[PDB]
């Protein structure tokens, strides 16, 4: 009750949050996939021993495919 | 057959009818450039590469 | 043979080590040796407090030419502070060699 | 003027294919190096700190 | 913060891979037709009144 007031307000319901899982569909999913995802640079952090961790280059490369 | 039988893999051939379509689309036209093919490089009168 | 005009040839010393260019990359005398099977087995000798400090010089010291620039100059290393640290962990595994040579033979 | 072209009659046909091969050459090779840049821009911004 | 052409012609016909590949093919096209004609218009140009083809008219159709 502290944070979901702190942060928006209106303590928001079990029936509300139920309602916004009965409209999510397949062609959503791939939408919001495709903008957070698809051909962007990520962040990456390792502790060792860290010596087979590919490189930025080779990893930034899997970031979108070929075919499509 | 049965192994291959189902919806997913008639899903998997109307997702990649687009793969094979453009597959066969580029390899079709890649054909009439690579063997001086005239009879359709005449069909689209824009290259004029035969001197 | 002479110690008056040595003097002199103590100069040429300080000539040589500036006219070798391993000082301005950041290294020290030893970094810079050929290792063929003798000095293979004095390294694997070596306290792991001089065996890390070895890496790390010749890390940096090796990506400063696929750059090609050098490092400032109060950073080069000075002549007289320059360490033979690893004189002494090779002038045995020769002197054992020798050993095993002189057995077979006679 | 006659006999050396007799001589070596491919004059003509040679100095235009000598031309149009520098300008088409002379702009493509300018793309292959931008390329080249990016790939090694990965590496060439590095710092390398040391702590024991 | 204007955005310039790249972010519109991104938008448009790069992140696709599958518009991407095309227009390379355009190129070709684009270039074969503006090509021919602005090399052998300057060689033409660089020696005139010196090849049959500027001496034919003397000899042509009679």
């Amino acid at each position: 009750i502290g944070r979901s007031l702190l942060t928006y307000g209106r303590r928001i319901p079990l029936a509300e949050w139920e309602s916004r899982i009965a409209e999510v569909d397949a062609s959503v999913v791939r939408e919001v996939c495709s903008k957070y995802f698809y051909d962007q640079c990520p962040a990456v952090a390792g502790l060792g021993p860290i010596e087979q961790l590919p490189d930025y280059n080779r990893i930034r490369s899997g970031m979108f495919w070929l075919r499509f | 057959l049965s192994r291959f039988l189902g919806p997913r893999y008639r899903e998997l051939a109307r997702n990649w009818i687009p793969t094979a379509s453009m597959w066969g689309a580029v390899g079709a036209v890649g054909l009439v450039w690579a063997t001086d093919w005239r009879l359709i490089l005449d069909w689209v009168p824009y290259i004029n590469g035969k001197f | 043979a002479v110690a008056a005009s040595s003097k002199w040839l103590e100069g040429i010393r300080k000539w040589y080590y500036n006219a070798a260019g391993f000082n301005k990359l950041g290294l020290m005398r030893d970094d810079t040796i050929y290792e063929d099977d003798d000095v293979k087995e004095a390294i694997r000798r070596l306290p792991e407090n001089l065996y890390n400090d070895r890496v790390f010089r010749i890390k940096r010291a090796l990506d400063l030419t696929m750059r090609q620039q050098i490092l400032p100059k109060e950073q080069w290393t000075k002549y007289e502070e320059d360490k033979f640290y690893l004189e002494p962990y090779l002038k045995e595994v020769i002197r054992e060699r020798k050993e095993r040579e002189e057995w077979a033979k006679k | 003027t006659f006999l050396r072209w007799a001589s070596e009659p491919e004059h003509d046909h040679r100095k235009r294919m000598g031309l149009k091969m520098l300008m088409m050459m002379g702009l493509l090779l300018p793309l292959v190096y931008a390329m080249k840049r990016h790939k090694w821009s990965v590496l060439k911004s590095r710092k390398l700190a040391y702590r024991p | 913060a204007a955005p310039t052409l790249t972010a519109r012609l991104y938008s448009l016909l790069f992140r696709r891979t599958s518009t991407f590949a095309l227009t390379i093919a355009v190129g070709a096209l684009f270039f074969e037709r503006a090509f021919d004609q602005g090399a052998d218009a300057i060689y033409e140009h660089i020696n005139q009144g010196k090849l049959w083809k500027h001496i034919k008219h003397k000899y042509e159709n009679k």
